[PDB]
């Protein structure tokens, strides 16, 4: 749901979403790393669980829409930066 | 080569750096430097 | 000073607002001007013989 | 001899020898051709003490620096440092609660975009030394 | 554009698991190798620009230009793909669905560790050349 921006999630939101207590989210994520759907880390100096999600799935078209937009945003930046390099370095491009 | 603007115009070897650092700080270095122990 | 600026007397205690900065710098963001500086080097290295 | 006697009394925290040298050597100071030393040095002598202390002590109080600077007034020591911070003598801060005067905190400058900006000064200047020295020589 | 030869492989499977049986031509990557005793026959036939090895800073920029002109071309190609993969054209492949998903949420991002390290070695990589 969060597109890798602030994937450092705290224990409180999992405890709210999975309706599980604080003393069981750590046994929860040790199982999930042992399964192999994720290879994230667990920090407790901020009590925030890090997520490196590595196991994809099928998705519906509604979540394809934003995925196609983030491709176009990626496309229109990579193109625009190419215009800036070609503008700057044309005289020694030859 | 003069440039048409002149209004008017030994003991050590090189000791400016120590003297710019320490000029007069009781160079006998014994009477307070060695004699703090009577004061404390 | 109370009518013009703040320094409002309350319970025998003034209140001055903080006029400091809070700018969250990242500084890898001006990476274009750095590549601009790298290119204009090799421009000036070459291009005149 | 007169300027070395001048910079001796300035860098030290003395006044009566300084005025004696000023009274003795003023005839040369007029014969040299600068008169503004009479007003610009008394700012220097009072700020030489506060710059040396702020360079030395990381955190000195106001009541100590007032007695160290033979000042006999523990009230304007906040005002001297406020002039020192404003004039750019030293970057410090006065905690106006009991007289805490702190100083710098960090010493890392290396990975904090310092060196590249000086380096861009070094490249652009010396290639301009280069190309001017290129054109100045192939005359035949 | 940048388009060398292309190759497939002869495979006989069902299709994936839950789809009817098929052929499904699988791709094998390709290259144009070049051994000795033909490059002298190759180089002597070029004789027009010939593009000598390591270039004096102008060939390398063009390598990054048309290295990136191949990048947005693949971006535009896959842009036309996603605009026809659902816009009602053909049965979407369940394979290619998660094959595209593990690219976007697996690319790295910027942090504090990347910042302090970059200006550390960019200072180091620059000052020698300075």
């Amino acid at each position: 749901t969060r597109p890798a921006n602030h994937r450092q999630l705290t224990f409180e939101e999992i405890a709210k979403s999975a309706k599980i207590t604080v003393n069981e989210v750590e046994l929860l994520v040790m199982k999930a790393l042992s399964v192999g759907l994720v290879k994230g880390s667990i920090d407790e100096v901020d009590k925030r669980v890090h997520m490196t999600w590595v196991q994809p799935r099928v998705l519906d078209l509604q979540q394809i829409k934003g995925m196609k937009d983030r491709l176009e945003f990626w496309c229109t930046d990579v193109k625009s930066m190419e215009m800036l390099v070609e503008h700057q370095a044309h005289d020694i491009l030859t | 080569m003069s440039e048409k603007k002149q209004p008017v115009d030994e003991d050590n070897w090189d000791d400016d750096n120590v003297e710019d650092d320490f000029s007069n700080q009781l160079r006998a270095e014994l009477e307070k430097h060695g004699y703090k122990m009577e004061t404390s | 000073y109370a009518k013009k600026r703040g320094w409002v007397l309350g319970p025998n205690n003034y209140y001055s607002f903080a006029s400091q900065q809070q700018k969250p710098e990242d500084t890898t963001i001006p990476s274009t001007e750095l590549a601009k500086q790298v290119i204009e080097y090799a421009r000036q290295l070459e291009m005149i013989v | 001899m007169p300027y070395f006697l001048l910079t001796q009394a300035v860098r030290t925290g003395n006044l009566a020898k300084f005025n004696q040298v000023l009274d003795q050597f003023g005839e040369k100071f007029q014969a040299d051709g600068t008169y503004t030393l009479i007003i610009r040095l008394r700012h220097n002598v009072i700020k030489t003490g506060v710059r040396m202390i702020s360079l030395s002590y990381s955190r000195i109080s106001l009541a100590d620096i007032a007695q160290k600077l033979q000042l006999d007034s523990p009230e304007d020591a906040e005002f001297i440092v406020a002039k020192a911070i404003r004039d750019g003598v030293i970057e410090a801060s006065i905690n106006h609660e009991k007289g805490y005067v702190q100083s710098k905190e960090m010493i890392d400058i290396y990975s904090t975009r310092e060196p590249q900006l000086a380096f861009h000064q070094r490249i652009s200047f010396c290639l301009d030394i280069h190309n001017m020295s290129v054109k100045a020589m192939r005359f035949p | 554009l940048g388009l060398p030869t292309e190759a497939y492989i002869s495979v006989e499977e069902v299709h994936d698991d839950g789809t009817p049986t098929s052929k499904t031509f699988e791709h094998v990557t390709s290259e144009i190798g070049a051994e000795e005793a033909e490059e002298v026959g190759v180089e002597h036939l070029l004789r027009d620009i010939k593009d000598t090895t390591v270039g004096t800073l102008s060939q390398r920029i063009t390598n990054q230009v048309h290295g990136l002109k191949g990048l947005n071309s693949k971006l535009l190609d896959i842009r036309s793909y996603l605009e026809k993969v659902a816009t009602g054209k053909l049965p979407i492949n369940h394979q290619i669905i998660y094959q595209l998903q593990d690219v976007f949420n697996l690319l790295p991002d910027v942090s504090l560790q990347e910042f302090v390290k970059a200006f550390y070695l960019k200072t180091n990589d620059q000052m020698v050349v300075v």
